[PDB]
């Protein structure tokens, strides 16, 4: 949703309907810090979410020994060594597709040919 | 049904009378309305039924 | 930003009342109740200075 | 409740001795005893209404008093249809025997304390006043 915060007291703003121009105005509840909104979206709720299947990837992901190694193709540097792990989300109806992280360039790629 | 984007849209109708405080708190009641379509609307079937499978 | 007291807060956040309005203290500031210390001193300063 | 309050204020309280009534008092309803009636207007030439109003004061308390005479005045507008309507209305009462004595002069108009519409402009203002006379969740959103 990309919440915006006030620049005076650091409080996240709320949308307010005005009949002067009929535009989305995000204002601060504390000091009336009124600003324009760069997107008409104010509320979003997903039932099935693909965000978090690649979570936890840092610059030192390949240094951890218990993550298994493969010999797949990394399409950024053509490397023969990479680590792989499934989706870290624990949903009961999630897929079993893997995610592969290269060590040379830290590029992530999935093994979903239905998606590809 | 043949569209690549599966979008259904809804709006609520404003009354002819003036609303001095309803429009300010409209977002919360629209959230409540989304919540009451989330679980309280039955497209088809009867209550107290979870999942049906077929066997031969 | 003209913070309020607690005696109204406990009554508002009990289930006695309905939905909390989004701009309640903006309406209170338009009325002029429980404002900042700066405005509270400025009102007395402009009352004394006009005499 | 307002009607009953006015009725007991008429019956018991002494600073209210005059009560103005519409056609409701013409019918058979309970009214306090009175000795004086003033009939300003009426529903055209109805002979029934005259005796209906006159029977209200026929049950006066002072009937045992010697020399007591109940008062029944019929205010009419001269040279207009009040004369015709009242002459038609008094036919049953004069057939019963009552005599309607005419009064064209009242001693006290010259030295009345309160003069109503004495000024010509107030009379004109009254004249143009008469002329100008003739889903358990969506329920909170509305
Ligand atoms: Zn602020
Ligand atoms: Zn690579």
């Amino acid at each position: 949703t990309t919440f915006r915060f006030c620049r005076d007291c650091n409080n996240m703003l709320y949308p307010r309907e005005d009949k002067e121009n009929n535009r989305l105005l995000f204002e601060c509840r504390t000091c009336s810090y009124v600003e324009e909104a760069g997107s008409p979206l104010v509320y979003r709720h997903e039932l099935i979410t693909n965000i978090g299947e690649t979570a936890g990837v840092v610059q030192d992901i390949g240094s951890d020994p218990t993550l298994p190694r493969s010999d797949r193709e990394c399409p950024k540097c053509h490397s023969r060594e990479n680590v792989f792990f499934q989706s870290q989300q624990r949903r009961k109806d999630t897929s079993m597709v893997l995610f592969f992280v290269c060590l040379s360039c830290s590029h992530i790629f999935t093994s979903d040919q239905k998606n590809k | 049904d043949n569209d690549e984007k599966l979008i259904i849209r809804c709006r609520v109708v404003r009354p002819k009378s003036l609303d001095a405080e309803t429009e300010a708190e409209e977002d919360h009641m629209l959230k409540k309305i989304e919540n009451t379509m989330l679980e309280n609307i039955t497209l088809r079937g009867v209550e107290n039924i979870e999942r049906v499978v077929m066997m031969k | 930003y003209a913070t309020l007291t607690i005696d109204e807060a406990e009554k508002r956040m009990d289930k006695k009342s309905g939905e909390v309005p989004r701009w309640l203290m903006k309406h209170l500031d338009n009325i002029g109740t429980t404002t900042t210390r700066y405005d509270r001193t400025r009102r007395k300063l402009k009352a004394v200075a006009d005499q | 409740q307002e009607r009953m309050n006015i009725l007991q204020n008429f019956q018991y309280n002494d600073q209210i001795n005059t009560i103005f009534l519409s056609k409701v008092g013409d019918t058979s309803i309970d009214l306090p005893e009175a000795t004086c009636l003033i009939q300003i207007s009426s529903h055209y030439g109805s002979r029934r209404q005259e005796a209906q109003r006159l029977g209200r004061i026929l049950r006066a308390k002072r009937r045992n008093d010697e020399g007591f005479n109940a008062f029944f005045y019929s205010l009419v507008s001269k040279d207009t249809q009040e004369m015709y309507y009242s002459t038609k209305r008094q036919a049953f009462l004069v057939d019963q025997g009552y005599a309607f004595k005419v009064i064209t002069h009242l001693h006290g108009m010259e030295n009345i304390p309160n003069l109503a519409y004495a000024s010509p402009r107030e009379r004109r203002e009254l004249l143009q006043e008469v002329l100008l006379k003739n889903h358990p969740l969506i329920r909170k959103m509305y």
